[PDB]
């Protein structure tokens, strides 16, 4: 079964706008913007716990990743949580200062092929 | 609930309303003097909840009523499942909007529904 | 203040994007004799000139010397293929850079005023290595109280200080018009320089009423929604309109809605 595709509750305000709170709003657009490592965090997770997207941690992730993608249309922060940061990344990435470790995954095995192929 | 003395003999005075007169009198039984009233006021308290005296301390009345606390919310700083869930307004927004309180006495975290 | 005299706007942008780069200094090129030289010629060798300089290998150290060595469309081109030369800034916490005139495609929003094709730039919020402004940079948290606040930092006032006055180039002042979803993503707004004929406001209010959206980010979205580069085509009134009505169903008390943003066409319209 999917998953729910129920938003968050519209935040209505009791007077016009000033053209001052847009420009809270669009500043604080650049703070608590967890777009870009929710995906990371779910591929890196996927990748070291076998038996992936059918724990918790996968559902949590796809949950954020929702309300994140809702932020552009609604002022709802993801709030990611800090213990669930990879904090490892696996070797077909481009993040050579943060650790590397070993993937044996299909991807590990794919990017292993690719590499055997260009050398 | 307001009393004055009337200045002739210095006496209480009870409010009456003449029909003819349309207007608001005062006068006492002691002496036959009518003086004309102010701002039209015969009753004026303020509401208070102090009917209980000196009987709030020893039986818990429970005037202040303590917020609910759920388990089912997970805390983002922190894994604990304890928090605390209220409803309150926005600074400028409009209706009730859900609001929680983390429960951990080291974390001291609060966010939104 | 300096200069004092009729000097144009597209030399002036030039000269200071020029300037930007780390091709000449400030004093080197606020001197008198390179304006009084720069002042009366022709404009297109002037143009010409001055993006040859830009296009210097090197750092160049004498400007006077180099210049001495050295010696409509828009409509159509947005008409054709939707060319349009647009000015890109970068806000630095610390500067501002000018990237200067670059081609780029045009959006619907200049179409009609397409006059005023100068007075549109790109504003871009990045760090002093152009990359992403980090969420330490800005609000950064603090534990005061029995709660955590976070503390706004001055880069935080710095760009709200800077979205209220506006960006002042030369002889013209830029405010904020609005940002599409898309540069709401990549830290960019855009902005128009108010002139006597249209202003921002009158732009704003020319693209539609938002009063009656009480939501601070749907507000922002409907307002930049219409930024996005499309083909212009014929103008159809508001006479022959249809309101179909939508199916919903309701099932385990949720509300699935069928029809979100589909439609209907016919074929003379799709030939046309
Ligand atoms: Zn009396
Ligand atoms: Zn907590």
């Amino acid at each position: 079964p999917p998953m729910d595709y129920a938003g968050s509750r519209p935040r209505l305000m009791d007077h016009d706008v000033t053209l001052e709170e847009i420009h809270k709003f669009f500043v604080d657009y650049m703070i608590s913007d967890t777009l870009g490592v929710i995906s990371t965090a779910h591929l890196v997770h996927a990748d070291r716990d076998p038996e992936k997207a059918r724990s918790q941690k996968c559902l949590e992730l796809a949950n954020l990743h929702s309300r994140a993608v809702d932020f552009a249309k609604t002022g709802a922060p993801a709030e990611m949580p800090y213990a669930l940061k990879p904090r490892e990344f696996p070797d077909f990435l481009e993040r050579f200062e943060k650790p590397t470790y070993i993937s044996e995954s299909v991807f590990g095995k794919l990017y292993r092929a690719v590499k055997s192929s260009l050398a | 609930s307001t009393m004055k003395f009337c200045r002739e003999c210095n006496n209480i005075l009870y409010p009456k309303e003449d029909k003819e007169q349309k207007i608001l009198l005062y006068a006492c039984r002691n002496c036959d003097h009518q003086e004309v009233a102010d701002n039209s006021c015969v009753y004026r308290n303020e509401v208070h909840h102090s009917v209980s005296e000196r009987t709030q301390i020893l039986t818990d009345v429970a005037s202040d009523p303590t917020l609910p606390r759920t388990k089912a919310v997970r805390c983002s700083k922190c894994q604990h499942r304890e928090a605390v869930f209220f409803q309150a307004t926005a600074r400028g927004e409009e209706g009730m909007t859900l609001f929680f309180v983390c429960c951990n006495p080291n974390c001291g975290h609060r966010w939104r529904e | 203040a300096i200069l004092g005299l009729e000097f144009p706007y597209e030399i002036l942008f030039q000269l200071n994007a020029l300037v930007h780069a780390q091709k000449i200094s400030l004093f080197a090129a606020s001197d008198m004799e390179l304006i009084k030289i720069l002042r009366g010629m022709s404009l297109e060798t002037a143009l010409v000139i001055l993006k040859k300089l830009h296009q210097q290998s090197s750092i160049c150290y004498d400007p006077v010397f180099f210049v001495k060595t050295q010696m409509a469309s828009a409509y159509k081109r947005l008409t054709e293929q939707n060319i349009m030369s647009c000015q890109r800034a970068y806000v630095t916490p610390s500067k501002i850079y000018l990237l200067g005139p670059e081609l780029e495609t045009a959006n619907y929003v200049v179409k009609n005023f397409a006059e005023h094709v100068s007075d549109f730039m790109r504003v871009t919020f990045v760090e002093e290595d152009w990359s992403k402004l980090p969420a330490n940079a800005l609000s950064v948290n603090s534990k005061e109280g029995y709660f955590v606040k976070p503390s706004r930092t001055n880069i935080y006032n710095r760009v709200l200080s800077i979205l209220g006055e506006g960006i002042t180039v030369g002889p013209k002042r830029f405010e904020f018009l609005a940002f599409s979803a898309s540069q709401l993503r990549g830290n960019s707004v855009w902005m128009f320089a108010s002139n006597e004929k249209v202003k921002a406001e009158d732009i704003r209010e020319w693209m539609g009423c938002f009063r009656k959206i009480r939501s601070i980010s749907k507000c922002a979205a409907r307002m930049g929604q219409l930024f996005s580069a499309s083909r212009q085509t014929l103008i159809v009134r508001a006479q022959d309109v249809e309101q179909i009505p939508d199916i919903e169903v309701t099932t385990d008390g949720a509300d699935y809605c069928f029809s979100d943003g589909i439609g209907k066409i016919s074929l003379a319209f799709a030939k046309q």
